[PDB]
């Protein structure tokens, strides 16, 4: 099915012709467009007061990365390298070796935040919920070198955002 | 052993050359070209600065991620010098001003500061140390700029016996104050010249030539404890060198002689400026000091550098002083024969 | 735990530290070195060994589906404690 | 007086003017430019911070590089940067302009605009939210507020 | 049969070499305009020597089809320079003014690294 | 948080820190791994 | 019917088979092979000399009326003597159908230009020459379209490396953007992903 947007024939009676002449000489439609911008003047503006007010987000928001822990303080990551295999931008680098206690843990864990496309595939691939994207979106820097995270930087994010990260996972893990 | 960093790569931006260089005075004219060359091959460069951080932004694109490191330093704070040089393998000194301020004079920037840097470098185990002097450095010269140059040159040689000392002539380039100085005289109509410029001989050198010589002195093990003298391949009368500059710029050249005392009275007037003076009595003396011939010192050809003629590179420096685009040539100024 | 090297640089939980004469220490002059203070090897050593009365016990890290894949741990050996390969919780059999 | 006091107060005044009247020149190159537009939309209204919607290179004070910088485009970007009157600051927006991003390994992409121009703020994200870019601009205003141009001149 | 191939423009090296000379003259006459329109710092002598250097790299070809393609790419390059589709950066890329002189002898290549 | 406080854990920061860029507390990247190849240390005592 | 399997449309598989024979009987001088896929798409494999005859027929014949060139691309298969496969995708608004026409060439043999048939093939052929180096004869304006001026090589060839041969940078000595040999702070990592176990027996090749 279809419809015609602009298939019309103006009426040629002297009543209608005079109406169009009044429009041409008296600028009726132009003065009708001023009314629409006058009404908006008297509507409440839609602007929020940043940084004292923040735009709404959701539990699924993909922000800054963070390595998490078990409640006992042990690291969740077991150097499986699934996140490194699926990262479409190749922004994760990992090296591993047995720890002094014989456990399977990483020695290098780097995220190049200028390669990362902030896509989420690393937290989908992780089988132990170790790598996540917290809700922080206010981490801009004055140097390129500050956006090349290593494992120490990532564990500090987890130890810093765990109160909020744990809550967001609680509100969305049943959808996953 | 904790040196010989074992260069890797293909000599490019992301390569490792094994040079950790502290370049004092990197925010000026000569430093702008030294950091560029060091960073072009993957060198770790420490850049102490006294100016605003905004004024060091032209250096950041000169090195790969993490290769250019900025620090604060103070000319009279030996501790700040200690922090900058303690990790380096070569220290380059380029500190120097063409006029005297209310807090630093020619004694402070050419004698004391080079002596403090050299002494601290010795006590930190820095192996190589490059210091820049002037070709016309002499303790019997009218210019107080050049008298303190000679004192500081000898004072470095005692504190750091193995230091390399370079003695360039006047350097010309895009950001120079030598050819650019013989183009803003047009603001004042005619071009004053002592003795009309016929009694002075100048041997200008190219900035990139001085830069390639400094880099090759770092790698060359035979340049330790050895003094040098960089000069271009042609000598010029001050009259025909200034005449050439105004020809390339297509500006009207109107010279007139001026006695020495009169030129120093106008020089006194400009020094009153509380900002960068346009000229000074010390600038008049050096511009009119015939460049010394030192045949006993090695030159640029001893570092594998072919001197660039001033005719080839005069256009790029002086294009911006013309008042047209695509004007349409100038013939070279007479070159004083050798010997 | 966190310990310092003779030069004064903190050693990371992986054992990393720059030698005294390494030129790469210059990146920390006027800045700091970021080291996590909560070494995981120490914290997991503070957890008590759980006493159970079966030969085979299962661990999922706690939290159900918020934990790690469920693994069953054998406990026949009485000269050591069964250890979870994912999370590091130890288990022991009750006197047999 | 002490001289230093007068210089200290003049630094505050000129810094206040420069960070209170930033006029950006957006180099809308790729998807990051849509979020830059949403920072001008009603919800955030960067015009209320003194940041005009758009300007030309001769009357602009800050360049916002928002998008992938290709090899065919880099010379154009540099020439526009050179023609901005000083003081001039650069804000690099998004992963493409930061370090190459999704197209880091491509044969036709400049790996970060910092190889072409000096950068002052790196805004991460792919794309950064319009709030993140706003946070980046406000961080640049604080950086201008810390400038000490006149103090350093007084101690020369 | 097996050596029978469709041509591009030229059927034998005689017609092919004819197009080469037509191209060489076009480039030879254009260098003065390019050095002046782009405000290049090189001289006209260097410009024509560089053009010669590019023609002498391929002097060993003997396949007329390959020679035609080399000429076709030459005309495209010429059209980008006459119409100023290129920029001063693109023209100055034939000269490599920022690359260091890589050593060509065995000893120097031996000191720097592992490449032959 | 007053109505529904978060779960408390021992490794969580007890003092929030804001953006530390442009200050002496800024993050500085480095390699977290140890040296891969060990070279030979020559003898300290002569031979002949 | 199985919820997780794509239903098979046998009617459209029969119709496209009939039209494939129809086209093969009308242009025997050029057609080399005609096949229909299991998701109902018809491919006509022609000789590179039949580009203009075949396309003109399918555009003008009353029972073809393929009046839209949807896409013109190329594929590089180095294991073949003719490593380049030129693919035309067409659409008939009259009969609400789509056909695909394929030919072949190599680095030196020029294909004829189909601008006289479809005016949309103008830029698509500039894109093929730029990214693969396939020459189209009698083209009104053939030159690079997607690459940087002066670019050497054809990026979409299988043997052209991903990161290329040169990279750009700004040099403060010469005051312009320069090109230099490419060096990567991190080399692209190559992943060997193929499973050593056969997955689809139906496509197994003879030993
Ligand atoms: C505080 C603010 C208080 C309000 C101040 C007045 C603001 C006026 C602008 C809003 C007008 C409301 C919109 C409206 O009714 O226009 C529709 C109407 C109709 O527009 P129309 O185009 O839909 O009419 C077409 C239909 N026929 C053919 C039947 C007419 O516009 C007008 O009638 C205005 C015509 C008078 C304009 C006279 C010419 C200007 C001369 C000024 C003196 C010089
Ligand atoms: C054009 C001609 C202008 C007239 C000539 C020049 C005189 C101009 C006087 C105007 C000064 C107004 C200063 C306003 C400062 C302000 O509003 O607060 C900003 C800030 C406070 O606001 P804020 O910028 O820090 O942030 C506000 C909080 N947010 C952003 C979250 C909403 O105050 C300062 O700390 C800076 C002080 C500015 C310096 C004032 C001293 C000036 C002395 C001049 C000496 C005489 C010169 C000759
Ligand atoms: C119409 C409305 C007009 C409004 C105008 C009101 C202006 C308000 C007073 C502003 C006074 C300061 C303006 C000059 C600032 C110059 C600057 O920012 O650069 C720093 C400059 C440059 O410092 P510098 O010497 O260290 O740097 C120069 C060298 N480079 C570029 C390589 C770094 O500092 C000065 O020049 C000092 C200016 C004099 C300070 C005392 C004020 C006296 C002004 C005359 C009265
Ligand atoms: C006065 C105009 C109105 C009028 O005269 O009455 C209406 C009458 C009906 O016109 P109509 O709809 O065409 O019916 C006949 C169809 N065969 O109209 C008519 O029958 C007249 C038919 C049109 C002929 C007269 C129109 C003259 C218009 C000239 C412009 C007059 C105004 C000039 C000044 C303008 C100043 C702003
Ligand atoms: C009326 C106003 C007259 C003042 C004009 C000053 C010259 C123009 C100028 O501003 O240049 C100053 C120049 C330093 O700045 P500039 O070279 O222009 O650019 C630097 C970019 N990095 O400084 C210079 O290098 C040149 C300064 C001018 C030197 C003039 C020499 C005076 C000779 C005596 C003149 C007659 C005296 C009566
Ligand atoms: N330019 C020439 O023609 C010649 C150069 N030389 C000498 O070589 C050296 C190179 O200087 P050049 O680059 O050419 O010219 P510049 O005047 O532009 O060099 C200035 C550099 O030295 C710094 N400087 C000056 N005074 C001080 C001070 N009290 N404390 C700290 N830093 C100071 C400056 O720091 P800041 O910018 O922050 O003020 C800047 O980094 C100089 O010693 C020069 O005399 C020798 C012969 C010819
Ligand atoms: S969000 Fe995507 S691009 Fe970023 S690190 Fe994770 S997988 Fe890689
Ligand atoms: S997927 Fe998870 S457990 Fe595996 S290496 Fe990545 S962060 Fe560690
Ligand atoms: S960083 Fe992401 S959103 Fe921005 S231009 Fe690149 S791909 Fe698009
Ligand atoms: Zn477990």
């Amino acid at each position: 099915t279809y419809k015609y947007v602009n298939l019309r024939e103006p009426s040629m009676d002297m009543k209608s012709v005079t109406d169009r002449a009044a429009q041409t000489l008296l600028w009726t439609e132009l003065i009708r467009g001023l009314g629409m911008t006058l009404s908006y003047l008297f509507r409440e503006p839609a602007t929020i007061n940043y940084p004292f007010e923040k735009g709404p987000l959701s539990p699924r928001f993909r922000g800054e990365h963070a390595l998490r822990r078990y409640p006992s303080g042990e690291e969740r990551c077991i150097a499986c390298k699934l996140c490194e295999a699926v990262c479409p931008a190749q922004a994760i680098t990992i090296e591993a070796e047995p720890r002094a206690d014989g456990s399977r843990r990483t020695t290098r864990y780097d995220i190049d935040m200028t390669k990362c496309i902030y896509c989420g595939f690393c937290q989908e691939a992780c089988p132990v919920d170790a790598i996540v994207e917290g809700p922080n979106f206010e981490f801009s820097t004055e140097t390129h070198e500050e956006l090349l995270y290593n494992k120490e930087k990532l564990l500090n994010n987890g130890d810093k955002w765990e109160a909020e990260i744990a809550a967001n996972i609680q509100a969305d893990y049943l959808y996953r | 052993l904790h040196h010989a960093v074992i260069p890797h790569g293909k000599g490019g931006r992301s390569s490792v050359s094994g040079i950790v260089a502290t370049v004092f005075g990197a925010t000026g004219f000569l430093g702008r070209y030294v950091v560029n060359h060091l960073g072009r091959m993957g060198s770790q460069v420490i850049v102490p600065h006294r100016c605003e951080p905004y004024d060091t932004m032209h250096l950041r694109p000169m090195g790969d991620l993490g290769q250019i490191i900025f620090m604060d330093w103070n000319g009279r704070d030996k501790d700040s010098i200690r922090r900058a040089v303690e990790h380096s393998s070569v220290v380059i000194n380029l500190v120097g001003r063409e006029w005297e301020t209310q807090n630093f004079d020619f004694e402070d920037v050419f004698v004391k500061i080079p002596q403090a840097i050299a002494q601290v470098s010795k006590e930190a185990g820095v192996e190589k140390f490059i210091h820049i002097s002037h070709l016309n450095a002499d303790i019997k010269s009218s210019s107080k700029y050049l008298r303190s140059k000679a004192v500081g040159e000898k004072e470095v040689r005692e504190t750091f016996p193995e230091a390399t000392i370079i003695k360039p002539a006047e350097i010309f380039g895009r950001e120079d104050r030598f050819l650019n100085y013989f183009a803003n005289i047009r603001w004042f109509g005619g071009v004053p010249l002592i003795s009309l410029g016929k009694k002075t001989v100048k041997q200008p050198v190219y900035i990139v030539d001085v830069t390639k010589g400094i880099i090759n002195a770092i790698k060359d093990p035979d340049a330790r404890g050895k003094t040098f003298a960089f000069v271009g391949p042609s000598r010029y009368l001050l009259f025909d060198l200034v005449q050439y500059v105004f020809a390339v710029a297509h500006r009207p050249f109107l010279p007139y002689p001026l006695p020495h005392f009169a030129y120093r009275w106008i020089g006194r007037l400009f020094e009153i400026s509380p900002f960068e003076p346009w000229t000074t009595r010390d600038k008049v003396e050096r511009i009119h000091t015939t460049d010394k011939i030192l045949p006993h010192l090695p030159g640029l050809e001893d570092l594998g550098v072919e001197a660039t003629p001033l005719e080839l590179k005069a256009i790029e420096v002086l294009r911006r002083h013309r008042t047209y685009r695509w004007l349409s040539d100038v013939q070279p100024a007479k070159t004083i024969p050798t010997s | 735990g966190v310990r310092t090297s003779p030069t004064g640089e903190k050693v990371t939980h992986t054992g990393q530290v720059y030698d005294d004469g390494d030129y790469r220490k210059v990146r920390f002059v006027g800045r700091q070195k970021e080291v996590n203070e909560n070494f995981a090897i120490d914290l997991i050593a503070e957890q008590p060994v759980s006493q159970v009365g079966s030969r085979v016990i299962s661990c999922d890290g706690g939290g159900g589906a918020l934990g790690h894949p469920r693994v069953y741990i054998n406990l026949d050996k009485e000269t050591k404690t069964g250890t979870c390969g994912y999370c590091g919780l130890q288990f022991r059999q009750q006197h047999h | 007086s002490r001289g230093e006091y007068v210089v200290a107060k003049l630094d505050d005044l000129i810094n206040w003017a420069r960070r209170s009247s930033l006029w950006p020149m957006t180099f809308g190159l790729a998807c990051c430019a849509v979020e830059m537009m949403h920072m001008a939309a009603p919800r955030y209204d960067m015009d209320r911070f003194g940041v005009v919607f758009r300007a030309s290179p001769r009357q602009s004070d800050v360049m916002i590089v928002a998008g992938t910088l290709t090899n065919k485009m880099a010379p154009a970007l540099r020439k526009v940067y050179d023609q901005m009157p000083e003081p001039r600051y650069v804000v690099s927006m998004g992963s493409c302009a930061n370090g190459g991003g999704y197209y880091h390994y491509s044969y036709s992409v400049v790996r970060g605009c910092d190889r072409i121009v000096p950068v002052d703020i790196y805004v991460p994200g792919c794309p950064p939210t319009a709030e993140a870019l706003l946070y980046g601009i406000l961080q640049l205003q604080k950086k201008i507020k810390r400038e000490k141009r006149l103090r350093i001149w007084y101690r020369r | 049969a097996s050596t029978s191939v469709k041509p591009i423009f030229s059927r034998d090296m005689n017609e092919a070499k004819r197009r080469v000379r037509e191209l060489y003259r076009a480039w030879y006459r254009e260098v003065p305009n390019t050095v002046h329109l782009f405000q290049l710092d090189i001289s006209v002598k260097q410009g024509r020597d560089k053009v010669r250097e590019m023609f002498k790299k391929n002097a060993h070809i003997t396949d007329p089809r390959v020679v035609d393609l080399l000429v076709i790419k030459g005309k495209m390059e010429l059209e980008e320079t006459i119409k100023v589709w290129k920029q001063r950066t693109h023209v100055m890329r034939f000269f490599h003014e920022t690359e260091a002189p890589r050593p060509k002898d065995f000893l120097s290549k031996f000191y720097v690294g592992h490449d032959p | 948080p007053t109505v529904k406080p978060p779960t408390a854990r021992k490794f969580i920061w007890t003092n929030h820190k804001f953006n530390l860029s442009g200050t002496p507390q800024q993050y500085v990247p480095y390699s977290t791994t140890r040296k891969k190849i060990q070279e030979w240390v020559p003898p300290s005592t002569p031979y002949k | 019917t199985r919820p997780t399997v794509r239903p098979r449309n046998d009617v459209a598989h029969k119709q496209l088979s009939a039209f494939g024979e129809y086209v093969a009987e009308i242009l025997p001088k050029y057609v080399q092979q005609v096949q229909v896929s299991c998701f109902n798409e018809l491919e006509i494999c022609i000789h590179p000399d039949g580009v203009i005859p075949v396309l003109t027929f399918l555009r003008d014949h009353s029972n073809a009326q393929f009046k839209s060139l949807a896409d013109l691309t190329a594929v590089d298969i180095p294991t073949r003597q003719n490593r380049f496969e030129i693919v035309y995708n067409l659409l008939s608004l009259r009969f609400n159908s789509r056909i695909r026409v394929k030919t072949y060439t190599d680095e030196l043999t020029p294909i004829e230009s189909s601008v006289p048939v479809y005016k949309a093939a103008n830029w698509y052929e500039r894109e093929i020459w730029d990214m693969f180096g396939v020459f189209f004869a009698n083209h009104p304006d053939l030159r690079r379209i997607l690459t940087d001026y002066g670019f050497e090589g054809h990026p979409f060839r299988k043997d052209f490396p991903l990161s290329g041969y040169v990279e750009l940078r700004y040099d403060d000595e010469v005051k312009r953007v320069v090109a230099e040999p490419v060096e990567l702070a991190q080399e692209f990592r190559k992943f060997d992903l193929n499973s050593p176990w056969e997955a689809f027996p139906a496509y197994r090749q003879p030993p």
